[PDB]
């Protein structure tokens, strides 16, 4: 009831070769419209979709990274998502966001819960355990420091062919928001200083004046084929 | 490469060949063609078909000619062919107002021959959605889902499904909002059965026929695009469109058998 | 009084006059009469064409019969007509599921014959709206307009257009909350060209044909109305039917030629 | 934009036989969807339609006390609502609510606005120089006074059948809202506590239980033949 609302319980710590059961609580809008994922945040910050599930729940997804031992399934009548997770890694350590996408709204992730932290346990940091047979998106800079009032552009480029991309903004503290969808449309209450732009594999946003409030990490993302991809992030700055 | 459609000097009368109206297929223009050789007081005016074709055989046009119109009226054609001074005028399917006409100036010995062309005007719909609220259009759609009535953060579909042995329609969209992708130039796939992306293609490549007529127009905010299709298509094929304004979507779905 | 309809043992074989199947004219029942006189096993198995009728002349039955089924089957019939004992049996037009059956007992000498009866099932979509959003449902509809999708204090319209010489179809709609009026026994008017009101009616008066059979069904907060029409209506009729959840609203219009 | 808002503009003091226009703002809705109406509040607090005009504009009904001296109109493009009253009476002087109705709705008036007030200026009070050629609501009691936790009824009769009545809430000041739409159906937020029944000349609204919150004046209104009518109102009490 009232507005969209993901709500994810479980996750915790568990012992590496363990098994976790997650959860996702959806209120606000008719489920069984939408597509749902579950979508991890590494500690390195990179986004990664661990799982999706179709409207009807009939048909599935799951990257090989995770293929053979986790497990998407939803009750629509009950609004839940479920993600029943065996032989966790340390790869697995990460916080797991439960977010949707549409058919209509070309597969945008436009809303996502709080996120649920998992912690399973020597030591890593970078890439992520993925980056293998799928297109890949190279975001850069990785660090943009610019001064006020100032034109800014960060690249999204692709491995190979995009038909699309979309940006997603994210603050610390809270879960990615949606920002630019399908390459140019800005998303609901978006700065007019926002502008993305693009085609084949070179992808871009641009602010044609940055300002304290622009300052967060943009990551871009593309379905053109699976698996679902993010780029590593635009963290900006304006020190 | 198997180019099979309609051919009016395009490149792969004949002089990599041009085609006047790997296998390649000519098929023989499917409309009557309408030849000028340079009526009352140095001017003729003409009334053509949708589709109709005109083609005008003058090697002296000192300015962009059927450019312009010779009155309060601005005649749009999208295919206007330059070659060997042999000019080609391809009629419309869709126009804003049967109040419209377009010039062209030859000039022929020592005298200025002008032709104004005007549009045999039946009245169309377009099989496709208006999302828009306004009462006060020049276009008339067959559904309607004014978008301000959906709720915030929804998603609902308007569709549209054509079913004829030989196709003649116009299918478009009014939209108050962004429209995505660009339609209708391209356009978004349609729904997977299963898990799988839908990416966005080019129109053309998706029904596979040529010279797909593309059209527009804006009345205040309101964005209304447009496209023409006239024959039978290979496949049954289906496409989608989205309309979005501040929270609202809509999305139109169509499909087209055959 | 043009009273013109089926007559069924009703009250304006004859016995102010009863009609077995001021200008009154008797039509003669558009449909079969399955007559038993009183099969393997003192019991007998018969499948009902929707419409078709079933009269039993039995003079003893100790219970209500044909109000009760003889398995785990409720076969509902609008139209038991208790008369003379001669009841009468008519197959309705909807039924939730082909798993359905009705029993009778009559007393005939010194045995219990028991009558068995059950559908020639045939899948009917509805020609109306479903509000709901729940996927799961015994019903399917010609239309859909999830009411969860409007915005509040938005009102919108859900069209529903018959057009065939004859009918022999079902009219509904499935809403998640209250309907307006108390749909399809009454409906709501159409609108008027004028500034004038718009009335709740009863359906009867608006179509202008006899035993109009009205069905009903529950899933949860989701409430399924409907009714069924056969044959020729002497003139084009339409009505509406609102459908209203807390701010949400939408309304189905139906318009019915002939 | 925004949530449905409709501001009154206009009104103050005229001489008898004096003209002046009012205006009403919309906003927050497709006005070109709704029928729009002019009805005004007596100092007697009686209620009385003055002007409606269709979607289009194209139609338009005046009752018979009003019918020749005022003028309703509509910009549809503007998102205003007009009315032009001349040769002004003392009878009409009275607070001016802009208020909608849409087909779709049972021509219920869902939003009005606060009011503009008109005092064109011996003495009077009662009746309202209606209740002529027209159905009739009379309602019953003109106060109630009740007992907390008590079961109340109140009745509204009409002087020949009506197919439906809606009923309406109003707290002094602010104008009145949707309380009880078509006979039994009640409006967003409305406590189960509050029920609506009747049919042909009597209808009645009943609270099983009475609160503090229900203390207002609750008015019954028709629309089977024109002009369309309200009752004078029952004033709720609990002292
Ligand atoms: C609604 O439309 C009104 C009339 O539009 C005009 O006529 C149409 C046929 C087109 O030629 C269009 O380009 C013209 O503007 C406008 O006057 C009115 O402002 C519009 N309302 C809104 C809110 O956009
Ligand atoms: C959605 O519907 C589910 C299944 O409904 C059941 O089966 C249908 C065919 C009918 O027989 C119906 O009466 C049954 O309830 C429910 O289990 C589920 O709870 C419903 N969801 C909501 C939110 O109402």
């Amino acid at each position: 009831t009232g507005d969209v609302k993901l709500v994810e319980s479980g996750g915790g710590l568990v012992k590496l070769g363990g098994s976790l059961k997650l959860s996702c609580a959806a209120s606000g809008f008719t489920f069984s419209s939408y597509y749902m994922s579950w979508v991890r945040q590494t500690p390195e910050k990179r986004l990664e979709l661990v799982a999706a599930i179709n409207n009807n729940g009939g048909s599935t997804y799951y990257p090989d990274t995770v293929k053979g031992r986790f497990t998407i399934s939803r009750d629509n009548a009950k609004n839940t998502l479920n993600l029943q997770m065996n032989s966790l890694k340390s790869e697995d350590t990460a916080l797991y966001y439960c977010t949707r996408q549409h058919y209509g709204n070309l597969y945008f992730f436009d809303y996502w819960g709080q996120g649920t932290t998992l912690t399973v346990s020597s030591s890593s940091g970078g890439g992520g355990s993925g980056g293998g047979g799928q297109i890949v998106l190279s975001q850069s800079p990785a660090i943009l420091s610019a001064s006020p009032g100032e034109k800014v552009t960060m690249t999204c480029r692709a491995s190979s062919s995009v038909t699309y991309i979309h940006w997603y903004q994210q603050k610390p503290g809270s879960s990615p928001k949606p920002w630019i969808q399908a390459t140019s449309s800005l998303a609901s209450g978006v700065p007019a200083r926002f502008s993305g732009s693009g085609s084949g594999t070179s992808y871009s946003l641009s602010i044609s004046r940055v300002e304290a409030e622009d300052a967060a990490t943009y990551y871009c993302q593309q379905w053109s084929s699976n698996p679902l991809t993010f780029g590593a992030g635009t963290k900006l700055e304006l020190k | 490469c198997t180019i099979h459609s309609y051919f009016i000097y395009d490149k792969i009368e004949y002089e990599t060949i041009t085609i006047s109206p790997v296998h390649v297929r000519v098929l023989k223009y499917p409309h009557n063609i309408l030849f000028t050789n340079l009526f009352v007081s140095n001017v003729l005016e003409v009334e053509l078909n949708d589709g109709e074709l005109f083609v005008l055989a003058c090697e002296l046009i000192n300015k962009k000619c059927f450019q312009e119109g010779k009155e309060k009226a601005l005649y749009k054609s999208n295919k206007i062919i330059y070659h060997k001074n042999l000019t080609i005028f391809k009629a419309p399917f869709y126009v804003t107002s049967k109040d419209v006409n377009t010039e062209c100036t030859c000039k022929f010995k020592n005298n200025n021959y002008k032709i104004v062309l005007k549009p045999k005007y039946e009245k169309k719909v377009i099989h496709g959605c208006n999302f828009s609220s306004n009462v006060s259009s020049k276009h008339t759609f067959t559904d309607s889902l004014d978008i301000s009535l959906v709720d915030d953060s929804a998603h609902i579909s308007c569709n549209v499904h054509l079913s004829e042995p030989k196709y003649n329609h116009l299918v478009g969209l009014n939209c108050p909002g962004d429209i995505i992708p660009d339609c209708f130039f391209q356009v978004y796939q349609p729904e997977s059965e299963e898990l799988e992306p839908s990416n966005i293609v080019y129109l053309d490549s998706q029904i596979n026929i040529g010279d797909i007529e593309y059209y527009e127009d804006a009345e205040g905010d309101d964005k209304i695009k447009l496209f023409g299709i006239v024959g039978s298509i290979p496949k049954t094929t289906s496409f989608t469109c989205i309309c979005k304004k501040d929270k609202k979507s809509a999305y139109m779905t169509v499909t087209i058998d055959s």
